[PDB]
């Protein structure tokens, strides 16, 4: 999948996934939930396993697995009402709402083993204030499965895996999306 | 602190609550001394370690611990500190081992934390007896799946320790005769609160998610009840009775019918030996003191870890019975890890609250004056014929009056023989 | 610490001040206790919350209040927290409410931060008296348009607390029958420094601005009289060039300039200050009111600072214009002040690197082992001075500042406000 | 950006990514003459003082144009800032801060004028100066630039920082975003 | 990077950008043998230390070639910090930390021989390690890229990194930047 | 604490180190009155200042100096703090100044430290005596090229202080005629551990490198005899193996290695120190002049470990060679060193990260509830060795070790240097 180096693509499609990923950012970091949500397929997996220090020979282990305990794993039903609370005005860990920032980078792109999709590899910095002086400054991998569509954000989101470089989250809460 | 002094900060007669114990240094530390240094305090679930060599590290306060399976199937506590320099013997949270090695000299240790080699012992420690200079060592005791420890030899054992709340803790882990198990996972976070309030929050608080801390996380997921106040010892726990709505929202609609009807929820019933405690209890909280919190029907379960008097880490995972069908399995992963959880819809406001209680509490007027207590005082029943304990209403600060009078009792008792002296004839 | 003991520390006779006033962590709680506890505090500008459920935030000391405008017009200032276990009742900065509900258990509050109901009172909560079990209320009285409180009911009003330094708040705050109004919008950061350094500064400190900080500043700004009043008691102190705009010009552009000296605007201001000096020939002007209310008349930047242990403050500013100032003035000193004293403003960036480099260099042992020298313009003064009340220096002197270290031994020794009135 | 952009040109794309890199190295690498230079005679330089509210509230999140702010500047106003910033006497930036201009997320939409585009992109700064002081930013620039024919290809015509702080958590604003 | 780079291919920029992308995913990931081998026989792996210094000494900001270096190393210095960090001996990475190689701002210019690239590039390191160890780091990195013929496409013949601190605000410098 | 309780902390006699002694801030703040405010302390090395106005700062504790050649080629030493209102007088690390100016409001230093002007004097300060209002002077010496700095008159003299000790610096120092130098470049980093951890370990401890700390780091470069220095009084120390090159070659590699060990250098050195064994048989040297001054002889780097609190260091290191070395030589020596002891060295790399570990494990209540052990190579001793003096032992011992414990609380329990001179036999 990112075993060997991904072969070149046209500078057309970088660009359009990479504009996806600015324009997802603006979404969540100007809180336009509604299309966010939008953004998601229906067949959404949402993931982000719980990370662990491990040794050497044991670090095939450093991730929770499929049917283990995560941060987050989710299917539609499960972020569908995630939406309904972050748009909630007695939703108190978001009202009054964090400040975040998505920095986007390292977009490598694979071409799916379905047309019209992408296995993509990404890594951002996330940075969120809160309240008067709150900061938690986060940063991981995201591996995701892009699917082409006819909505104006031309994506939709049908796989993605959080590989977040904490194993403690070092944050009071994980109130936001990734 | 003088022991006169500190009793003064909880009167469970009046119901008043010092805020200063949630932020003095002195009394943190005495607290690390008197409270974590003696007490039982959850290190996990025995099918988390299930193997021989099987570890997982773990907190007593704020000293690190390895939980290792032995060969003879023992589990055994020790500090995770080699007595010759300090150094942390095992730096991975888990795994499995034949041994453990100090990086530093290469002092070396079997599973049992046991000191069985040092590097050139002949010339340099001629008399040296290893079988003296291995780690601490922790009495180490199981209730039905939960591994809790305790360093001092003159602690009551497990079971006299969690006497009548024994009872409530089996609605969670005595529904079957296969028993729980853990799904694998182990969530840790941070949060810049006292561990009391949290600790005080699962032994007594079913107000907080019947007014308005949680309207949100039931939109997500779209009355009567009874709480305990454990006769000695701070435990606590409170839960609805016949009314699904809290449930429901929380958990879904399979993991309810799961709870309370068919033959699952009928073998819970004939277990408990009631109808009512089988299938009718519906949320249900409990603390048992000081720090091991959890919600029997969701199931989360979690240690909460002091880090001085600003701050914790939350240690949470899920169990399931052992016998529960596949799917309710990964029904109930899901299901929590989607409510309580460090991004869960519920437990995402749980700590947004905490940590604002924290911050106002650095001010001078803010430490000033006593938080009010006084909820359901005199409106209990110690002679319930079902429900052993101190009973009241389900929204009453009677339990959380029971953690902190434990509190002052440990904090005001130079040993067990003292704090021993303190229980009722 | 012993009362002795503090009263050590300081030495307005000798001028000399012991550099553990600004690290002591015990000193620190005291201060929180004897100065914060029972001083009067900038809270704001009235405009600032004009309209009935019109709220902001604030601090005095650690403690977070809630300033809050009522149906009958009233200011109210309370601890933002909830009496049950401590959650804060509002978490944002300000807007317009109707009540307020805490987020924990749902107890609820009218605007005026009084219990009105409990949920599941009756059952729960049979003999609870809710008049009892709301927030603690601090004092508040206005001076012109500032709100100040005050939590100690035994403390002097305002009028008395500010005394003689009225006249020289009355520079900025009365050069016009229509008052002052606050520009919206203020301006937090945060200064690793002890807030006594600050307060200090604008108490006393035209030294610092007349020699080596603020070359880089006056220089972005183009293409030796004066005076310093120490407050008789109280320590507020303030400092003013008299005659030569250069410092002014050089802060606050031509526009300002001229209308802070010339024309019916500066000429009203002679004319309700009883002075063409006081009106017309003050040029710039720095001012604390003890402890930690600090302005610049002239250039109309006004903060608190607010201590956050004695290591560290937050700054909260903003800017008040005359209300019937023309818009094209109220603008130029919008832009005016957020190019100089602020955050990134072409003085103020400059003040905070020294700070924050010397309670740094405390740290040391050594470094806090010897007095810090307060003895500049030891006894050149005049307290009789025919124009102008209080203890009268020249501008360039440390007197205001020994008056505001002298007025913090005698609150930091004082167990209550009779003995600190027995100080006068 | 109240829609998603249409799809511009790689070249476009890459053209105005260089300009906000090379930018970024001249604000990085202390050549405050030449960054200055890029700024047009009707700069608006820009950085409103952002609050916590509720929802219903979240209009009043930013300061507005007639109200204070961590910067509102014209040209004459920069151009005072650079006199200061290259001065031996100028405390806060000599020694000069050691800053780095993280910069990705360039959104690119044509301007109602041609040779103008309105530009989103977002940023880290990171500023450690003295021997330990750190303070790391984030935030969002909405620019307009405007072709000319200097090396550099553009002016900055309009900048707003919309920093993700409330309460700014540094002793100062030394530098420029 | 004296005046502003001319304008490069699309398809160059792209394919330098992707050999960083790569190079980030075989650090951060532990993929340590195949990042040793991006690196030429001719490598030049520099990190100075920096200084604080007033204005008119800010040509001393970096340490010199015959000067004390953060790393300073040729291939069998290199070959040898391979060595170290894929046994299982090496405490400082073992158990691993967790990095994420953040790079933006990537600038290109030909070099004096075909086949050569001269690039400059930011960075984010974020670090993090044990139960609750936090370091950030930023910087820029000056390279210079070879092409080859291997499936990695170039290269790294010299990088210099330039590191925004002074003293170092971490413990060790275990990994590579 | 009481003199009595801090005795008690640490025991010479037995073997024992109570862990409180690195965490405990009441102590800590002792330590910078009675240690780093009288002892000597590493500034660094006459050629890094060498011409007039050459200045570079440091620390003696938390204290921030300067360090200043003056015209007439001596060096002072002064509190890096402005009298008036303490601000940093000079904020830059170095460079060559004309003079410093206190950035505030603009009292003028010369190069000397000595204040010599006011602005406004004449009128705002007419009494004022500039030459007593300057910052605090400290003494400053030097030992064959490294400058040693002391605040306190009544200490010893330098040449005293080190006294037994200068022996095994010659090592390093005294291999030439023409002196040492530095190398340019001071690396600086910050380690949350106590300092007594890092002065320790460069004291007395072969051990962790005989053992497992730097497996890995030998392997990336690709031993029996040795003995141990304790200092009869002052708590310095030094350890060394004698005969095998196998540390050495491991560390620096072949080029370094014959440098020292073979050929015209080497003989000079052994002349010069009387002894083939002294000059060119010594393998890897480590040692402390206590508190805080570090160095391996051989290997070539030296360093000054600068109190943070008790949970923080920082290290400053730099790499000092033979000034007469070819140019080739001293470029292996600046390349192997910061390969090898630097904060991405191969060597200690490993070391940063036990010493962290150390610490935060302290966090907890039963970690500092019972002492380390301290009893390696106890009474195997040899006060009478004719070629080696002082208190010698085998390499791996922790005599030096104690000594230096003991050394910790004659300073701590000591309120001048009378009573700590008093403490000699
Ligand atoms: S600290 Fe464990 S062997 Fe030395
Ligand atoms: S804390 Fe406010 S209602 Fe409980
Ligand atoms: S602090 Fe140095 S002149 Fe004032
Ligand atoms: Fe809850
Ligand atoms: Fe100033
Ligand atoms: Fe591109
Ligand atoms: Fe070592």
């Amino acid at each position: 999948a990112f075993r060997t180096k991904p072969a070149p693509v046209d500078p057309s499609l970088q660009h359009e996934i990479e504009q996806f990923y600015y324009w997802e950012a603006k979404l969540l970091n100007d809180r336009r939930f509604q299309e966010w949500f939008d953004l998601l397929a229906e067949d959404i997996h949402y993931f982000m396993p719980i990370r662990t220090t491990r040794i050497m020979r044991e670090t095939a282990q450093e991730y929770s697995g499929a049917r283990e305990y995560a941060h987050f794993d989710d299917n539609a039903q499960m972020m569908r009402g995630r939406l309904r609370k972050i748009t909630s005005d007695v939703s108190w860990s978001e009202n009054p709402a964090s400040r975040t920032r998505h920095v986007i980078s390292n977009v490598m792109i694979v071409d799916g083993e379905k047309p019209g999709e992408y296995h993509v590899s990404s890594v951002f910095i996330v940075y969120r204030n809160r309240l008067e002086r709150q900061l938690d400054i986060f940063a991981g991998e995201r591996k995701d499965i892009l699917r082409r569509t006819g909505s104006e954000a031309g994506f939709e989101l049908a796989k993605r895996t959080i590989l977040i470089d904490q194993s403690t989250i070092l944050s009071n809460n994980l109130s936001f999306f990734f | 602190w003088a022991d006169a002094d500190i009793a003064e900060l909880v009167d469970e007669r009046t119901g008043r609550l010092d805020p200063r114990i949630y932020t003095d240094e002195a009394l943190y530390e005495q607290e690390l001394e008197r409270i974590f240094g003696r007490s039982w305090l959850l290190m996990g679930h025995e099918t988390q370690i299930p193997k021989a060599g099987d570890f997982m590290t773990n907190y007593m306060g704020e000293d690190p611990v390895m939980v290792v399976r032995q060969k003879n199937g023992e589990i055994r506590v020790f500090l995770n500190q080699c007595r010759h320099r300090g150094m942390r013997i095992c730096r991975a949270d888990g795994g499995n081992a034949k041994s453990f090695t100090c990086s530093y000299h290469g002092w070396a240790y079997d599973t049992g934390g046991n000191l069985v080699s040092v590097p050139f012992e002949e010339q340099a420690f001629p008399g040296l007896r290893k079988e003296d200079w291995g780690p601490l060592q922790a009495r180490v005791e199981t209730y039905k799946g939960l591994i809790f420890a305790n360093w001092d030899a003159d602690a009551p054992d497990l079971d006299t320790y969690l006497g009548e709340a024994k009872f409530y803790m089996d609605h969670m882990l005595d529904r079957t005769e296969a028993g729980t198990e853990a799904i694998p996972g182990i969530q840790k976070w941070v949060i810049p609160c006292n561990w009391k309030f949290a600790a005080e929050q699962f032994c007594s608080d079913m107000y907080h998610a019947g007014t308005t801390s949680h309207l949100s996380g039931i939109l997500a997921g779209l009355t009567e009840g009874i709480q305990y106040r454990a006769t000695w010892g701070g435990h606590g726990s409170g839960f609805y009775i016949g009314d699904p709505n809290l449930l429901l929202a929380i958990m879904g609609p399979k993991v309810t019918e799961y709870w309370t009807q068919g033959p699952a929820a009928e073998k819970a019933s004939e277990r408990l030996g009631s109808t009512e405690r089988g299938q009718q209890l519906m949320a249900q909280h409990m603390t048992i003191f000081p720090t091991c919190s959890f919600l029997p029907g969701i199931n989360t379960i979690r240690a909460w870890h002091p880090r001085g008097p600003n701050e914790i880490e939350v240690w949470a995972f899920t169990v399931v019975d052992a016998d529960a069908p596949e799917e309710m399995k990964e029904e109930y992963r899901q299901q929590t890890l989607r409510t309580f959880s460090a991004g869960g819809v519920f437990e995402q406001d749980d700590g947004e609250n905490w940590v604002e209680i924290q911050q106002v509490l650095r001010g001078h007027k803010a430490r000033s004056r006593p938080f009010n207590a006084e909820m359901g005082l005199g409106q209990t029943d110690s002679d319930n014929p079902d429900y052993p304990g101190t009973i009241s209403y389900v929204y009453s600060e009677e339990a959380a009056r029971g953690l902190y009078t434990q509190w002052v009792r440990m904090m005001t008792s130079p040993d067990w023989a003292a704090l021993d002296a303190t229980r009722p004839a």
